[PDB]
RNA sequence: GAGGCAGCCUGGUGACAGAGCCUCUGUCUC
């Protein structure tokens, strides 16, 4: 074990990925919520290009 | 100087008639004599602006000239403009 | 570093010392309010309970002040302190007891701001002395700032959520400055230009306009209206300038009591034709367009900006040279209050109806631009043949795009001529545009006909592709569909390549306003 | 929070009188009534009431601020009528109006039900 | 820590660039949606050069024409085309 | 207070003297100790000297009745080994 | 054009191109005090300190930073208690 | 979230419209004969149905606090 | 180019570019280039046929996609320096045999032109009908409208959300609304605009609102304040904790209310807080016995708990986060917006009975200045009022995307006729007040508003001798801290050519920071003064006897102490 | 006591001072606070 | 110089609606006519809440602002209570509120509307306006979700609030072709004539009537259901006859006193 | 990726977030 890497929610190495709809709703999450950003102490982040 | 080679002009200016109605307004909020027979007035400010108009506020202006000398104005030795 | 904390700005010369943050002072978002004078601000309620002024206690006002401190902090009409004569301050908001609510002369009680109270007001950036002026308080329900609208000219103001400060002075002395130096009606005129700053505006402007045509007759019941908001009015209901068959006044009769004293002015209204002072009906004016005021009494032409406005010489600027401030007070004050009460029969809108024109007119702006677009074309022609040869002094690329220019600058002004010709009497851009209260003949001659060239750094759009201006033209050409020549209004809609020509050209405008806006203190700075 | 309270539009406060009589001193027979508690929908029947009245010079009315509810009446008489009476009457002749106004719409009624 | 700390602050180094690693906007779903596309051009803002906050020709089809902040800001934060497909790289083996 | 009220007519610029340092420094011996505290309470010549000023929200300061708003505080001084370049 | 005027009355007045820059201000005869409100705070002081230089107290600028009634408008005249007319 | 109570204009009740409005276009009627049908005239009552969205479906989706 | 087309050797984001004149071929496999879709044209036709739609139709359930429309060789990803070397066709119409041939040789087309548009720029209607400043207005004021911002609201604990009651789709909308799923999550309202000048409370950029509109609901929403907080061991022997704190334990015990909190030392939902109320009280181990860190309301607020939630941080401290609600109701002085560069605040808020009325009894939602229009040439907003009218009565949403021939003015009012309505959307009003006809008939029409993340309540401030500052007793800074203004250097300049000097002397000192120091006649140096004994002194000179007072700034004694610190004797004499 | 809900089977569990925050029966880490008890009116406009 | 004497015709009566023409009266008098249909004409509204269980997704003031616009029978009623201003009880009696219940649960497996038919009442007069036409859906409930409250109505009227409007909409006309000109079209011929329209199909206005003023008044009062359309009206009038001897009776205790 | 001044400075206010033990960053408002 050499460290973490903080994940990009709905990336293929989140949790929430290839969910379906019926699934994100029982996690509380929106289906509609795009992803693409981080969470880092509770905050989400996102890296502008 | 004296009351004779006055080269000031005897109008009052608005800067003179702003400070001479702020200063004797506020004499008559801190129980000044007051100058003039009152008509149902009350509000120092106001009196003072009757006082002013009657010429009777009784202050002397002090212009001092840029060499340093000094005329001494009545207020009731001035024109008012309005 | 000891230095650090003195270099400069926020340092404490400049950030301490030159300016500060002050007591007394509050800021809301700004809101209209027709039914102020100039002279007026309204004040949240809230806010007003929350400043104080400092009144020293006499037997003139004791008995007052005993009130104030007995109601206290939690009523708006109250008072927070009293302060003794050792400068010892009861706070009022806490319960004293009745030894803490004694009064005796030269107590000073914080009584809260009241209706008639002076206080400063401003916006920033402060640009010039008009930028702060003394306003008299009127409370009022909701949390905003009220100005009256000739008082949005000054500042600059607009209610798109602008905030404003105000400034409560804390003694006679600084009060009677503001009175007697700062107020708005002493502000109408300023030095910078010795023209008025405060004019009619908006609403009001362009029903003086419509409210002073002939057309405008009144009937008694109407008139009984206008005549109540009249604060100077002498209660005589003048003789109807028709009295059979039917009693019917006039907009200039009504006018004719607005206006004070015995002003005597002479003006133009904005469409006044160049010829009708050179050939007959120098006078009797066959559209109205000639205004004349004699003995304070509006005589005849139809006033607009040209008449009202901030410009010199102006109907507005003669009152306060021949009247004063005292007078020209009232005279904005009731322009507002009767016009506006007008205009609740005549209405004002604009529409589709507005920015449409005929099919004839059409049909003339299509002509036109198919006949500039062909001269351009053989323009084009002649340069690609050699034939074309230079100005003296000009390159011959200079030559050819000042060439185009030429053709492309008729274009836009012909067409646009024949829009506004094409405008029917009861258009509303017209209405505004003749009125002079917004708008211009450009923006209708782009909403009806042609929006026109667009241009970075003045030049036509630049070849930002190798050679060409998108990937949609071929290569090398100059022609003005090519380089950003917009031939449709606004109401056409633009295609997709004048869309993007289109945020080109206003980009450019984006840029400099933020280029400007970042320099706006810096001169008067270096100057001061 | 400096929102006033919807029924201190129509409400009065202890000591609020509805109306009060100003003789108004530029004209003569002429008269200022303010109405406390009232809008467009009381001014507007009056005035229009007052100047039918043939001894009535002027009536007017206004609203001073559309944010406090009050109405000014202003009624001009000719000598011997005061504008008390004028302004008095014109409510009787509306009293009058709208009872008058509701017994046919009652019939209208019946006649619309039963038939 | 390291992966951390600079997406927690922004500031693209050990302690830099900053202004990287904004909080996502959560005022409205267009908000959202145009933070996860906005770009942004290093060039510092305090300068007067007009030239690169112009619309260039090339940003046709690719960077939104409309969208751009008010201030400073203006011309050089923007934002992708609907379509527009930023590549994401190949051996070129 | 006693004293009569005065405007300021001039200001004069210069440079201090190093004995008027001295002189008008309370701290009679100089500054010596980098520490803030003895037992916990402030060391005199340390950088919390209670001559130098009134260091608590309602203290008072042994030079004068400071009542943290009166005191204007007062200067002190270290006494410098070797002469150092003024930058 | 008497602000037109004013200024270009200002910027020669004293015999050469006055150019409202930092040194071109810091060549003025104004006082140490309103100068370090411009451009140079500290360094106008040392050299103010360094030479014994003196403020008259007389710009508008300098009796501002003390807190006293500026050389300017309302404040440029003085008033006296004519106690004579008291009498009346 | 859920069909307002009244329109906002004119005080006319349409929250007990939503679920007629949606049947009449399961039974295939447009949207024009289905705002016909329950009697919405003016176009101030018809915008109250026409432009709903009923996201109150998607917050029951998610299970409650409480079970 | 053919292998890059059936993807074989090459991946179709390879982009490839002959420069014919430099002879220079180039390959790019290089990350980060910007590209886009473009459709292929080869011999003047479109290589997408009939069947490649009828193929994406089935999509629903067939496994054809957009990558079977790649792979198929019929759309292209071209990169922003090989758009250098393409002719792109704006529509397959540029393909037609036409009697003035301008191009011979397309390369690409298009697909649609509106895709150069962003997601805040396609929620926009008719903006090919706008002055462009406007459309960038707009898609900065698109980010504050509020609407729902994710579904998921209830169990988020954001610091700040907004929440609109009744956001609606818009009746008027451009088709990549649908991708941005605005319908889903829409962020405003239709609502019946008239353009007219009523009683002038419209003027400026000002706005009025129906009263009986906002008493429905209408732009009713409600706002989130969320606190978190932390508990923590600290060295070997303190500890905070949240408790129930008392003024016989605590020292920091304010005379405010701490009977709102449990046993635990939290609130729970459903309680009423108000500004200065203890949401969660805290304690910390004192070496009174404790000091009080109870957290307060965020000052003018009133709301009710929404949520309270109870955890362990990374640390495994009791770790707590607070979520308030508040209703905001439109006042005047909140910001609207009409999705065309429209912002403006309300001015005054009309009843129903006094708004102006149309023969059918519609009164407007909002009243706009017809000013507003001329000088910004928003024509775009007058066309959705006028489609926005069709489509409430045709029972349709009308399409609004830009670059669409299919539409015009014309044809829109020609439909609007047929619903017996003026064809320009022009309708005869009544005046609320009087009941008279209105000379003028107003343009009235259902418009989509936006109701922005700014409101007068957030933004109202005042000051009257609050908190100080530390170091410079000046007044604090911003409305959080109860600030004061700041009295600037230009509010001084014109403060100046005013002459107000006494109010400039006022203002920026003694109502802000006096101060008195005691000086030496002899040199201007500040002298030690014993106010309560009656005695003063000069060290450096001896002088005990002939000492002045003198008013001044505090942050200016704090500038010469500061300059002394540099040795500099700024001496200040009076005589 | 209190009594919280854990967020990941709804449960109620009484919980105590400086007791830490775990739920028994699937040790789930979040609790909320249940709802108040004392009357709050609302004017229904 | 005296009063007006008017008119009536009814030319449609449903339990939605009445037209009706009033002519012979002034402009001024049908205006505040249709201004008192709208806002002060009293009905009985959902005015207080308490919730003592709120388990939705809505919060509880989204709720209570629903109640509040829920139409209330109010035909009978509204003249015998009080004004809860007048009533001299502490809180609230019979003799000026109307007490409701709402208790639901959702316990079954799948979506349960609580509609105004889950309002109970203390009494039989008062019941919404749907019972008394599918009903409002003030809230869906998930399985495990609840609501139970307790709500009292209240008598007040338009000015107060908009849930106090009786009136679904006001329609109102004069002059329906343009004779007196009190409007002007810029282009006549473009305008849809009006329903009460008496113009062939080629002539697009009435000449002009110099000597006329407004005399025949066209109005359509739709009921939201708390009145019954007809009652709407004779409340307004029985009510603004109410306000003008008010003023009377204080106009001549003032003169009284100037006097 | 730009000036300018003798390394620093780039026009007034404003409001919120984030990061750190008051300071710094970012976005936003007129
Ligand atoms: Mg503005
Ligand atoms: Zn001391
Ligand atoms: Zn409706
Ligand atoms: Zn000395
Ligand atoms: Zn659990």
């Amino acid at each position: 074990f050499i460290g973490k890497i903080p994940i990009m929610l709905r990336s293929t190495y989140c949790l929430l990925n290839g969910l379906t709809d019926r699934d994100l709703c029982e996690l509380n999450e929106c289906p509609l919520d795009p992803g693409g950003y981080f969470i880092i102490n509770g905050s989400e982040k996102v890296l502008i290009a | 100087q004296a009351n004779q080679k006055r080269i000031t002009t005897p109008y009052m200016t608005k800067y003179e008639r702003a400070r001479v109605l702020g200063t004797r307004a506020l004499q008559i909020a801190m129980c000044a004599p007051v100058m003039v027979e009152l008509e149902g007035e009350t509000d120092p400010l106001l009196i003072a602006m009757k006082e002013l108009k009657a010429r009777k506020i009784p202050i002397i202006i002090r212009r001092y000239l840029p060499d340093g000398s000094y005329e001494d104005w009545g207020v009731d030795e001035l024109i008012i403009s309005d | 570093s000891l230095k650090q904390r003195l270099k400069g700005k926020e340092g404490r010369v400049r950030g301490n010392l030159m300016g500060k943050r002050v007591d007394f002072s509050a800021r809301t978002v700004i809101t209209p309010d027709p039914n102020l004078s100039i002279d007026q601000v309204g004040v949240p309620r809230s806010i007003a309970a929350n400043m104080t002024f400092a009144e020293i206690v006499t037997p003139f006002n004791i008995d007052r002040l005993q009130e104030l401190v007995r109601r206290g902090n939690s009523q708006y009409p109250g008072a927070k302190y009293i302060i003794r004569d050792n400068g010892d301050r009861i706070d009022l908001r806490f319960h004293p007891k009745p030894s803490d609510l004694h009064l005796q002369t030269g107590y000073k009680v914080e009584r809260h701001m009241c209706d008639g109270d002076i206080v400063i007001f401003n916006r920033q950036p402060t640009l010039h002395k008009m930028s702060m002026m003394g306003h008299r308080v009127r409370i009022l329900p909701w949390s905003t700032f009220r100005l009256n609208l000739s008082v949005t000219t000054p500042y600059n103001a607009d209610f798109d959520g602008d905030e404003m400060n105000l400034h409560l002075p804390q003694s006679l002395e600084t009060r009677a400055e503001i009175q007697e130096l700062a107020m708005v009606p002493r502000m109408i005129v300023t030095p910078q230009s010795n023209r008025p700053v405060m004019g009619i505006v908006q609403d009001t402007l362009t029903a003086v306009r419509k409210f002073t045509k002939r057309d405008v007759f009144l009937e008694r019941g109407e008139v009984m209206n206008l005549l109540m908001f009249l604060s100077t009015w002498d209660g005589k209901v003048p003789q109807p300038a028709i009295l059979k068959p039917r009693p019917l006044w006039t907009g200039k009769q009504i006018f004719s009591l607005i206006i004070p004293g015995h002003i005597n002015c002479i003006r133009t209204h904005s469409t006044h034709p160049d010829d009708e002072d050179s050939g007959p009906y120098k006078h009797i004016s066959p559209g109205d367009t000639k205004v004349v005021v004699e003995n304070g009494e509006l005589i005849m032409g139809i006033l607009c900006k040209k008449s009202l406005g901030t410009s010199a010489g102006s109907l507005v600027h003669i009152s306060y040279l021949e009247m004063g401030h005292d007078i020209t007070r009232l005279f904005y004050s009731n322009i507002q209050t009767v016009i506006n009460n007008w205009l609740l029969i005549e209405g004002h809108t604009i529409g589709i109806g507005d920015s449409i024109a005929d099919s004839k007119t059409y049909q003339d702006i299509q002509n036109t631009i198919k006949k500039a677009k062909q001269d351009v074309i053989e323009v084009i022609e002649k340069a690609h043949n050699n034939e074309l040869e230079p100005t003296p002094g000009n390159t011959l690329r200079q030559t050819f795009e000042n060439q185009v220019n030429r053709i492309l600058n008729d274009a836009r002004d012909k067409t646009g001529s024949s829009a506004q010709k094409s405008l029917s009497e009861y258009n509303n851009f017209k209405s505004m545009v003749v009125s002079g209260a917004k708008g211009s003949k450009i923006n209708i001659s782009q909403v009806i006909a042609v929006v026109g060239q667009q241009n970075v750094e003045g030049k036509r759009i630049p070849f930002g592709f190798k050679h060409r201006t998108l990937p949609h033209f071929i290569k090398d050409d100059y022609g003005p569909e090519s380089r950003g020549f917009v031939e449709n209004s606004y109401l056409a809609g633009l295609t997709p390549t004048e869309f993007f020509f289109h945020a080109m050209g206003g980009r450019e405008g984006l840029i400099d306003t933020a280029v400007k806006t970042a320099e706006t203190g810096y001169i008067q700075r270096r100057l001061i | 929070m400096n929102a006033p309270p919807a029924f201190e539009s129509f409400l009065l406060f202890e000591g609020e009188k509805k109306i009060t009589i100003n003789k108004d001193t530029k004209v003569p027979n002429a008269c200022l009534f303010t109405i406390n508690k009232e809008d467009h929908t009381l001014g507007n029947i009056i005035k229009s009431q007052l100047l039918k009245d043939p001894q009535v010079l002027f009536a007017g009315y206004k609203v001073p601020h559309p944010l406090e509810h009050k109405i000014i009446i202003r009624v001009q008489t000719t000598p011997d009528y005061s504008p008390q009476e004028a302004f008095t009457n014109a409510i009787t002749d509306l009293i009058s109006e709208l009872s008058l106004l509701e017994e046919r719409f009652r019939v209208a009624i019946k006649d619309k039900q039963e038939g | 820590d390291g992966l951390k700390y600079s997406l927690a602050t922004g500031n693209w180094g050990d302690q830099a660039r900053a202004g990287v690693s904004q909080v996502l906007n959560r005022l409205t779903f267009a908000s959202t949606l145009s933070h996860l596309r906005r770009l942004n051009s290093p060039i510092g803002r305090d300068g007067k050069l007009a030239k690169p906050r112009q619309l260039h020709n090339t940003l046709w089809g690719m960077v939104c024409p409309a969208e751009t902040p008010e201030g400073h800001a203006v011309g050089l934060v923007k934002n992708l085309a609907l379509m527009a497909y930023i590549s994401v790289g190949s051996q070129p083996s | 207070s006693a004293c009569p009220l005065r405007t300021i007519k001039r200001v004069q610029f210069g440079v201090l003297s190093p004995d008027e340092l001295k002189r008008m420094s309370v701290t009679e011996g100089g500054i010596k100790y980098p520490e803030t505290t003895e037992g916990g309470r402030p060391k005199l010549g340390g950088l919390m000297d209670p001559r130098q000023g009134v260091i608590e929200r309602t203290g008072r300061c042994q030079t004068c009745a400071g009542n943290m708003t009166e005191c204007p505080g007062h200067f002190g001084h270290i006494e410098l080994a070797k002469p150092v370049f003024h930058v | 054009y008497r602000h037109l005027a004013l200024l270009c009355d200002t910027m020669t007045c004293r015999g050469h191109l006055m150019a409202i820059t930092r040194h071109g201000v810091n060549r003025q005869d104004t006082g140490p005090l309103m100068k370090c409100s411009f451009e140079e705070t500290v360094d106008v002081l040392m050299e103010a300190a360094a030479h014994g230089e003196s403020d008259p107290m007389k710009g508008v600028s300098e009796n501002i930073m003390l807190g006293q009634l500026a050389p300017a408008g309302t404040g440029c005249f003085d008033l006296l208690l004519d106690a004579e007319k008291c009498k009346y | 979230m859920i069909i307002p109570v009244r329109c906002f204009t004119c005080g006319k009740i349409v929250g007990n419209k939503w679920e007629a409005y949606l049947g009449l276009l399961q039974a295939e009627y447009t949207e024009g004969d289905a705002l016909d049908a329950l009697g919405l005239k003016r176009y101030c009552c018809r915008r109250m149905l026409l432009a709903h969205v009923d996201l109150i479906e998607k917050l029951l989706n998610y299970a409650p606090l409480e079970k | 180019r053919k292998l890059r087309r059936q993807m074989d050797i090459i991946v179709s984001e390879v982009s490839m570019i002959r420069d014919i004149r430099e002879r220079e071929i180039r390959i790019y496999t290089d990350a980060g280039r910007i590209c886009r879709p473009l459709l292929i044209v080869e011999k003047q036709k479109l290589l997408l046929k009939k069947r490649h739609i009828d193929q994406l139709k089935e999509r629903e359930y067939n496994n054809y996609s957009w990558q079977d429309l790649v792979a198929s060789g019929v759309v292209e990803y071209i990169d922003t320096l090989e758009e250098e070397t393409v002719m792109l066709a704006m529509t397959p119409d540029d393909l037609q045999e036409k009697e003035v041939a301008y191009c011979s040789t397309y390369t690409h087309c298009e697909i649609h032109p509106s895709m150069i548009l962003g997601v805040c720029a396609s929620i926009i209607p008719f903006p090919d009908h706008n002055q462009s400043p406007r459309n960038t207005y707009q898609s900065a004021m698109g980010k504050q409208a509020m609407g729902v911002y994710i579904t998921n609201f209830h169990v988020r604990m954001d610091t700040l959300a907004h929440v609109l009651y009744y956001p609606q789709k818009p009746l008027v909308t451009t088709r990549s609304m649908e991708y941005l799923r605005f319908r889903e999550l829409p962020a405003g309202i239709n609502s019946i605009v008239a353009i007219a000048s009523y009683t002038g409370y419209n003027q400026e950029d000002s706005v009025i609102m129906n009263r009986s509109a906002v008493d429905r609901g209408f732009f009713r929403s409600v706002f989130y304040r969320s606190y978190k907080e932390q508990e923590s061991k600290k060295g070997f022997d303190q500890e905070e904790v949240f408790e129930k704190p008392t003024r016989e334990t605590c020292q920091g015990m304010r005379h405010a209310i701490y009977d709102k909190l449990d046993d635990d030392g939290l609130i729970a939902p459903g309680v009423r807080v108000s500004g200065d109320d203890v949401i969660i009280g805290k304690t910390v181990t004192l070496p009174y016995t404790k000091r009080d860190c109870s957290t307060f309301l965020r000052t003018s607020e009133t709301g009710i708990v929404d949520q309270v939630m109870v955890t362990l941080n990374q640390e495994g401290y009791k770790f707590c986060k607070i979520r308030v609600r508040s209703v905001r109701i439109p006042q005047i002085g909140d910001k609207f917006a009409s999705r065309h560069g429209q912002k403006g605040t309300c001015g005054i808020q009309y009843r129903q009975e006094d708004m102006p009325f149309t023969c059918e009894g519609i009164t407007p939602d909002i009243i706009i200045n017809p000013h507003a229009i001329p000088s910004r040439m928003t024509i775009g907003h007058l066309i959705e009022c006028l489609q926005g009218k069709v489509s409430a009565n045709k029972g349709e949403i009308g399409d609004a995307t830009p670059f669409n021939d299919a539409v015009n003015v014309q044809k829109i009012s020609n439909l609007l006729s047929d619903y017996g309505y003026h064809l320009r959307g022009n309708e005869v009003l009544y005046n609320g007040f009087t009941g008279r006809k209105i000379t003028s008939q107003i343009f009235i029409g259902p418009t989509y508003y936006q109701r922005l993340k700014h409101m007068v309540d957030d933004k109202i401030h005042s000051r009257a001798r609050g908190p100080i500052q530390i170091l410079n007793r000046q007044p604090m800074e911003g409305r959080s801290r109860d600030g004061g203004l700041r009295f600037g250097e230009m509010e001084r300049d014109c403060q100046i050519a005013h002459g107000a000097a006494q109010f400039l002397r006022e203002r920026l000192f003694e109502a802000s920071d006096p101060y008195q120091v005691h000086v030496c006649n002899l040199c201007g140096i500040m002298a030690i003064a014993n106010t309560r004994t009656h005695t003063y002194e000069c060290r450096g000179c001896r002088n005990k006897t002939q000492i002045s007072l003198v008013r001044m700034p505090y942050a200016c004694k704090l500038l010469f102490q500061e300059l002394m610190s540099m040795s500099i004797a700024p001496r200040m004499m009076s005589v | 006591p209190m009594i919280y809900i854990c967020g990941e089977c709804h449960t109620e569990n009484e919980i105590k001072s400086r007791d830490p925050i775990r739920c028994r029966e699937c040790g789930y880490r979040i609790m909320y606070k249940k709802r108040t008890k004392r009357l709050v009116v609302f004017d229904a406009r | 110089p005296y009063a007006n004497q008017p008119t009536v015709r009814i030319t449609e009566l449903t339990d939605e609606n009445v037209k009706f023409i009033i002519e012979n009266t002034d402009l001024a008098v049908a205006n505040s006519i249709r201004r008192v249909f709208i806002a002060e004409v009293p009905i009985i509204a959902i005015d207080w809440v308490q919730i003592d269980a709120n388990s939705s997704v809505l919060h509880d003031e989204f709720i209570a602002h629903r109640l509040g616009l829920i139409p209330l029978t109010s035909d009978d009623i509204v003249d015998k209570l009080q004004y809860s201003r007048d009533c001299t009880c502490e809180e609230f009696c019979p003799e000026c509120s109307v007490e409701f219940t709402l208790d639901v649960r959702c316990n079954e497996d799948q979506t349960r509307h609580v509609t105004s038919r889950d309002l109970i009442s203390n009494s039989p007069r008062v019941i919404p306006v749907t019972s008394r036409q599918d009903d409002i859906l003030i809230v869906k409930l998930r399985k495990g979700q609840e609501l139970r409250l307790r709500a009292y109505a209240k008598k007040g009227f338009g000015k107060e609030h908009a849930k106090w409007n009786p009136t679904a909409g006001v329609a109102f006309e004069y002059d329906p072709d343009n004779a007196l000109r009190h409007t002007v079209y810029p282009k006549p011929e473009e305008w849809p004539k009006s329903e009460y329209s008496e113009l062939d199909e080629d002539e697009s206005q009435a000449p002009y009537d110099p000597n006329g003023k407004p005399e025949r008044f066209y109005y359509n009062v739709e009921s939201c259901g708390s009145l019954r359309p007809e009652t709407i009206v004779l409340s307004a009038l029985s009510g603004l006859k109410k306000k003008l001897s008010d003023l009377q009776t204080q106009l001549s205790h003032e003169i009284q006193s100037d006097v």
